[PDB]
């Protein structure tokens, strides 16, 4: 085209050698533009447009403008196309605040609108749809679905204007009703130009999230044209055929539409659907139709969004069984990109009763790629597939490798592989010594990146079921001993052994004396929460055996837990003092009796993974 | 560590070659590639090094060990080097016994409780002799060694001090540290005798003080073990409290650590001139920095009288100041205050709860509860201001929950009347509610308490309480102990044990 | 270095 | 002992990088940027802990050069030797800048290597290691 | 929807910002600076496809350039991965042997191409020799 | 108080 | 740190200079341990981001530690040109100072203990200022400490309000105005009863709060000159005022 001088400025710019030699060129323009524009006469078009775009251009090049939007508004109204089109652009990209700037823009578009050149009408619709303002729905809401219907608007105007009504209705829906409009915007699916369908498909797409009912029309002709897309032969739709494959990104799309709604009401729509369906599953299963990657990958795409539907309405157990198939085929495949992309979508596959069994079949391929992978994004996606797979069966060997990952795995993920094993192991309890000892290894492994709310459940779970009570007693014991120990476990042993403690005090190892004086070496090591827990525990103690009731006084009336900087420190050490020396034998004990059960209540662990998200 | 096990046959023709200086470039490279393969090919070499005419390959090959200890480290080959490397401790050269020292103490980390088993004045006065002699590093590496040794008696104690007591050392920080952590375990020798201890104390004191004038990061690291040094023993820097006075321009992490150590300086002397010191610190630019000041002005209070008017009354003007975190640390410390000053600051209250309703730091409110708590009698309106907390019991800190409910059962005993259905709703949500199964049992235990006798419970929770006294944000003695035994090391620099970082 | 590289092949 | 040292420009990008050991995998570079470099806070420490990774840091002008262990090391001993490893570079290239780093990939790593083996500080004087190291030719005088 | 398309130089220049949701100055900024640090160090080993925040970022080299899609957690990854290539093949007819410093003279062109094929965040034209019917004729027009 | 700088 | 292009109808400055001048002083009248804080607030409100330079009586004598805003430059090319800066716009820290040399004592107070066997105790306490007779101390509170046990007292004060508080064991003797080189007194008769007999009374010091309108280091303002390159006004055209507060930190004596 031209742009006198734009070329001359940029070579100026790559000529330049510094940091500082760029920005005083740069002033040097600026002022030459500052001086043309503020008074320096009225220039022809073609100088408007130069200069502009040379602004333009320094602001691209992230130096800031302070100007120049009064003459960009100016060749907003030229009826010469590159005058507009620098002029458009510029306020696409420059966007001001101004109340009589923003007027005479919307002005501008109006008059453009008004035109019945669908090019100038064209520059005016793709404006409003890439800033969205506010006051441009305001103006235009009203006007934009008249276009885009009812009237012979152009093909290239109903694309722009379909888009454009998308953007009105995300920014300010408020604005979008649902009139008239309605019925014609479907038939628009039936349009010869494809184009109007790829546009007017994602329109209905986002209007049907909240307008299932008022769009339930397109369900029938969605079917139709995909149908008739999958039917149609190698040099049909010459214009969208892309790399040997028929309108990839349209089928995609009507895929997409599909998922906005249930399966169809009618049996021979629904039918023609299936029909379809089933041979998308075989023409990828057909030889590759060219060597290029551009046709593997766009055939692909198309492949995948249909089984999001067939996922999406999980009816037809014959599609979810080749599908399962399918994805299990590229768990191996050499691309990583197809990889990553069966793991993700198997994930929702797996959350499927008719599906379930089939998920299960590769679970060692899964097992595999977690160990094999040598990324991270991916094994993380089979992990999410493992957890998702994971039942009665599976948990067992499943929390294993979920433990072996934890320990190679880095810093930031931990929190949550944990909160998902710890969840697992407790849905999925066969023998709850299981669980107890899965717990206790996400301590000694993580710990650190344990919660809260997950050392709560174990000891929610253990007071709760009775059986496994000795064993928490022994296993905790047991492992307290071994001296790399982590806090987390000092609590859940501390509780444990309060209440339970009596249950492994038979055995001269574990005898009370002993108990306290293991936990004790662990006092000082510990934070302020941890030592008032040990310090329930020490009189938890006193009350079930005598036989060291001397010794834990001795230690609770020590300078330091009785002058105690902390409150909570000193004032659990006074009151569990004062019942110890004072009292009566069933003062004491009914004050410390067994403590009856949790009531049962939503996982805290399964409300923090949600919280996760957000 | 792919690369390299193709042409393996290289390395082992290069470090066997005539000139002694271009020896050690194969003898590193074989050791930083990590295979079980290349131990096939390494074991000849590296015995054949570690005995050179020259010590440069001494040097690199003493390195070597402590390279194959990390990968199939249980070798016949393995009980060979543990002579290998003993024997190059009684070397001539200095970087050849640092090197074996360096790598002996980390294979010490595999540990099944015997290993370098110190054998006393054999092994113990080659290193004395060579510590003299040793390099800058050097010394660091013996120093951190000598830290594991016990001695049995006075004797044993003495000569081992005596030899190292000259450390007003070159390598300002790196030595000195270590020093002062070997100087400080064998600290038990008649503990003060008539001579040695009280001068040992004297020799102690400006080593650390000339510390300061190193670079900022090892002030740092220096003020973070001073810390620890004046809690063990404070007699060694009793009247140095004016250098650790906060120059203008020192970086923050320098000044909150100075600041510190000034509290635990200040006595009943020097307390006018350290307070002097801390209105002005308190009107400084860094928050963190103001926050610690506005605390220690509470510390000093409490550790020492007197001054308690004085500390009290400017806490109050900048109470006044209504800048939010200023009230909130302040609020805070005035907690502490009441603790070892009781029924004498109670009319302070009144003040204090006008601030009630914008605390949002957790400590802030918990220390205001527990005020409501212990003078519940005294403010009329107690039921109401704790019943305000309720609302929100869960979206709330751990700390303020456990509070909430002992200064409730508190008032509940000094009030039963007029307190029924408040100590019901707390005890119920502690109890049913309640998800820390911690919080869940002191419920159940006070529920339990008050509902079997009230006459004991007065007895139990109201009982009167000891005196804080001048303890001051003070650390765990015990725990202290062990923190000494890893004075120059980063566990000094946290506060926290090498068990809180494997 | 080639800012002047051809995009495709 | 030291068991990663790393070295950035003011943006957070790593001019040069020498892991020593097992027990520090390559994402604890990106541990350092994420949470020093671009913190939110410009009021912290020298050292830092990042999942049982411990960050020595000591600025040049807008050169950061860190030090990183998983161990318990003499934490005076890491900062005295970024120190002496600042002395070094003076007396053998000038200034401290990116420029200046640029120029001396091979001069860094052979320090690198005579001066850190393993973790472990060995020695260090302009003097007992002159023809013990191999430089260039003409040096920077460019600023 | 796409969020935004970047093609950023190895460099971190940034040849083309589309924003399809307003966002500030600053965390403009941010998301170049975040897009570039992500991508660069990224070998064909490899995925195209990256997540990052809630969002998810597409992207593809071509020479010293990358051209990165930001898309909606939902959106078809190898559907926009092809949009790109697409796109770039538009750019190749449009600028016979097409190479980055094509963008940056005619940058107000490759902003033409670019609205055609994608507008509002969502794709409009998928039909490569359609955009060019609408480049030549309808570029000649003063 | 305020008074006057040359 | 002075962003865009500043705008205001007439271009002037004030300076704040505030120092709290602590000191503790024996029985007998000796000066024995005293330093002044002080710092430097600016409140410039000018056009278009400016140099200044900015100059004082350091070495008329008297400076000992000292640090500056980061907008201060100290050198350009070796040595200093005094303080030399690029000020932001409006209320900043300039700098912050220490003194310890050539002290001026703003108060003087002067006590007077007598006491009959155990039973009474006679007060005197007297004050002196020691500064121009021109200028205008404020909010003056001076404290002496009453014994713990103290049956009651009687005061009377020659100028000004004062009230024995028990709480606080303290006489608080409140004076609205004092100026330079003046003198008044207080007067106070203490009761007693003696109990344990050992525990001999740590004398507490007696305290002072002030305001005064000088700078009790000795430092002052010798000039500020403001510089402006792009546009056309300078030193002249700025009109400038200063101002002195002598706030009191710590100032006891008696010990």
């Amino acid at each position: 085209d031209g742009m006198r001088g734009l070329a001359v400025f940029i070579s100026d710019i790559r000529n330049c050698k510094s940091k500082e030699a760029e920005i005083k060129r740069i002033n040097k323009e600026l002022a030459n533009i500052r001086s043309k524009f503020k008074g320096d006469k009225a220039l022809d078009g073609y100088s408007k447009k130069k200069y502009v775009c040379k602004l333009l251009f320094i602001f691209l090049l992230g130096h800031d403008i302070d100007f120049g939007h009064m003459e960009a508004v100016n060749l907003l109204s030229s009826n010469r196309y590159t005058e507009k089109q620098i002029g458009y652009l510029f306020i696409s990209v420059l966007v001001n605040s101004n109340s009589e700037l923003i007027r005479l823009i919307n002005n501008a578009i109006k008059n453009d609108l008004a035109s019945r050149n669908p090019t100038f009408m064209g520059l005016a619709l793709h404006c409003i749809a890439n800033v969205g303002s506010r006051e441009m729905a305001e103006a235009f809401a009203g006007e934009i679905p008249k276009i885009l219907v009812a009237g012979d608007t152009m093909d290239s105007v109903k694309q722009s204007a379909a888009l454009c009504l998308l953007r009105l209705y995300r920014t300010s829906p408020d604005l979008v009703p649902m009139g008239d409009w309605t019925s014609r915007v479907v038939h628009l699916l039936n349009d010869q130009h494809l184009g109007v369908v790829t546009a007017a498909t994602s329109l209905i797409t986002t209007l049907a999230q909240k307008n299932p009912e008022e769009f339930k029309t397109s369900v029938s002709l969605a079917v139709s044209r995909l149908s008739r897309i999958v039917t149609s032969a190698s040099t049909d739709l010459q214009d969208y055929t892309y790399y040997f494959v028929p309108a990839p990104w349209l089928s995609v799309k009507l895929l997409r539409l599909l998922q906005c709604y249930p399966p169809p009401e009618d049996p021979a729509v629904r039918g023609r659907l299936t029909e379809c369906l089933e041979t998308i599953l075989n023409k990828a299963q057909e030889p590759p139709k060219s060597k290029k990657v551009q046709h593997s990958n766009a055939k692909n795409a198309v492949l995948f969004e249909a089984i999001s539907l067939i996922i999406h309405h999980d009816s037809e157990p014959n599609l979810l069984v080749r599908a399962c198939n399918q994805l299990g085929q590229f768990l191996q495949h050499r691309e990583t990109n197809l990889r990553y992309l069966a793991l993700e979508s198997m994930c929702t596959l797996a959350s499927s009763e008719f599906s379930h069994e089939a998920v299960k079949t590769h679970i060692e391929t899964v097992i595999n790629a977690l160990k094999t992978e040598r990324d991270v994004s991916v094994r993380q996606r089979a992990v999410d597939l493992l957890y998702a797979m994971c039942d009665r069966s599976n948990a067992q060997q499943i929390v294993a490798e979920m433990l072996s990952y934890l320990e190679t795995a880095d810093y930031s993920i931990r929190e949550e592989i944990v909160l998902k094993v710890a969840i697992l192991a407790e849905k999925y309890a066969v023998d709850y010594t299981w669980y107890v000892d899965t717990i206790l290894n996400l301590i000694r492994i993580a710990g650190d990146y344990v919660s809260e709310e997950v050392w709560y459940r174990v000891i929610q779970i253990v007071i709760n079921r009775d059986d496994v009570q000795g064993y928490a007693a022994k296993t905790v014991f047991e492992a307290l001993q071994a001296p790399a120990c982590h806090e987390n476990l000092v609590k859940v042993g501390g509780y444990i052994l309060g209440e339970f403690g009596n249950l492994i005090a038979g055995d001269p190892r574990s005898s009370p004396l002993i108990q306290f004086n293991l936990l004790h070496s662990k006092f000082h090591l510990c934070s302020v929460p941890t030592r008032a827990l040990l310090l329930s525990t020490y009189i938890k103690f006193v009350n079930l055996f005598p036989e060291v009731k001397a010794t834990i006084q001795d230690v609770l009336r020590s300078d330091s837990q009785l002058k105690n900087a902390d409150v909570e420190l000193q004032q659990r050490a006074v009151e569990y003092l004062r019942l110890s020396t004072v009292a009566s034998t069933d003062i004491l004990a009914t004050v410390l009796e067994e403590m009856p059960p949790f009531p049962e209540r939503e996982s805290s662990i399964l409300a923090k993974l949600k919280k996760k998200k957000g | 560590p792919d690369m390299a096990i193709m042409a393996v046959n290289s390395f082992v023709k290069d470090c066997e070659d005539p000139n002694p200086l271009i020896r050690a470039l194969a003898v590193r490279t074989m050791g930083c590639i990590r295979v079980d393969k290349i131990t096939e090919y390494l074991c000849e070499p590296l015995r054949k090094c570690l005995k050179d005419e020259d010590p440069y390959v001494r040097k690199t090959a003493a390195v070597c060990v402590a390279k194959l200890h990390d990968i199939n480290a249980q070798m016949v080959e393995d009980q060979g080097f543990l002579d290998s490397l003993r024997d190059l401790i009684a070397d001539s050269n200095p970087m050849v016994v640092a090197n074996a020292v360096a790598a002996l103490s980390e294979i010490s980390e595999s540990h099944p409780n015997s290993n370098l088993l110190d054998l006393n004045p054999q092994n113990i006065n080659k290193l004395l002799t060579a510590l003299n002699e040793c390099t800058e590093w050097g010394q660091i590496f013996i120093l951190d060694c000598l830290s594991n040794y016990n001695p049995k008696d006075d004797r044993e104690a003495q000569s081992i001090c005596e030899r190292v007591t000259p450390r007003l050392s070159h390598a300002n920080s790196a030595v000195v540290l270590s020093a002062v952590k070997v100087l400080m375990k064998f600290l038990e020798l008649l503990p003060k005798d008539s001579d040695y201890y009280n001068m040992l104390l004297k020799k102690l004191a400006p080593p650390l003080v000339t510390l300061l004038s190193g670079e900022p990061e090892v002030q740092y690291v220096a003020l973070r073990n001073i810390n620890l040094i004046v809690q063990k023993r404070p007699e060694i820097l009793k009247q140095e409290i004016k250098v650790f006075f906060v120059k203008y321009n020192d970086p923050i992490y320098v000044k909150l650590e100075k600041l510190d150590i000034m509290i635990r300086l200040a006595s009943q002397a020097n307390i006018a001139q350290v307070l002097a010191e801390l209105k002005e610190y308190a009107t400084e630019v860094d928050v963190d920095f103001v926050r610690k000041a506005v605390r220690a002005i509470g510390r000093c209070a409490i550790k020492v009288e007197q001054s308690a008017e004085r500390c009290v009354s400017t806490l109050l003007d900048l109470i006044q100041t209504k800048v939010n975190y200023v009230v909130q640390e302040a609020i805070v410390v005035i907690r502490d205050i009441f603790r070892k000053y009781p029924n004498k600051y109670e009319s302070i209250i009144a003040t204090l709860c006008e601030n009630l309703d914008s605390l949002d730091e957790p400590d802030a409110r918990a220390a205001m509860i527990w005020i409501v708590g212990e003078y519940a009698e005294r403010i009329d309106n107690a039921d109401e201001l704790l019943e305000s907390f309720l609302e929100g019991f869960h979206d709330e800190s751990t700390q303020v929950q456990l509070t909430l409910l002992t200064a409730i059962v508190k008032l509940f005993l000094k009030k039963p009347s007029e307190t029924q259905e408040l100590v019901q709703q707390v005890l119920s949500l502690a109890t049913q509610d309640s998800d820390n199964p911690d919080l869940r049992d002191r419920g159940y235990i006070y529920w339990r308490l008050l509902s079997t006798d009230p006459v004991t419970a007065k007895e139990v929770v109201l009982s009167e309480k000891p005196l804080i006294s001048e303890e001051t944000d003070l650390i765990e003695p015990t725990l202290l102990d062990e923190l000494i035994c890893h004075i120059g090391s980063l566990a000094s620099v946290y506060h926290k044990p090498p068990n809180a970082f494997v | 270095m080639s800012q002047i590289k051809r995009l495709l092949s | 002992m030291i068991g990663g040292l790393f070295i950035y420009n003011h943006k957070g990008e790593v001019l040069i990088s020498r892991v020593y050991r097992d027990d520090i995998g390559r994402n604890a570079v990106d541990a350092f940027r994420v949470n020093v470099i671009h913190a939110r806070q410009q009021v912290r420490s020298p050292v830092t802990n990042i999942a049982r990774t411990s960050f020595f840091h000591v600025k040049r002008s807008n050169i950061w050069l860190a030090a990183v262990t998983k161990q318990n090391v003499n934490a005076a001993m890491v900062f005295e030797f970024l120190y002496k490893m600042c002395d070094v570079m003076a007396a053998y290239f000038g200034k401290i800048s990116e420029e200046n780093i640029k120029n001396n990939f091979v001069l860094i790593y052979e320090l690198l290597d005579e001066i850190l083996d393993f973790g472990y500080p060995q020695n260090s004087e302009t003097g007992a290691l002159k023809t013990f190291i191999t430089q260039q030719g003409i040096k920077s005088q460019h600023q | 929807m796409i969020r935004f398309i970047l093609i950023q130089n190895r460099a971190g220049k940034t040849r083309l910002a589309k924003w399809y949701m307003q966002f500030d100055d600053d965390e403009k900024q941010k998301l170049i600076e975040e897009v570039h640090a992500v991508v660069t160090v990224r070998d064909a080993k490899h995925t195209n496809f990256v997540e990052f925040r809630n969002f998810k970022i597409i992207y593809r080299r071509y020479a010293g350039l990358y051209f990165c899609i930001c898309v909606d957690v939902n959106d078809n990854n190898l559907a926009y991965l092809e949009a790109i290539h697409n796109f770039v093949e538009v750019l190749n007819e449009y600028f016979h042997n097409v190479c980055e410093l094509d963008l940056v003279f005619n940058f107000y062109k490759v902003y033409t191409v670019v609205d055609e094929m994608f507008l509002a965040g969502e794709i409009r034209e998928t039909s490569q020799t359609k955009v060019l019917k609408q480049l030549l004729m309808l570029q000649s027009l003063e | 108080d305020y008074q006057r700088l040359n």
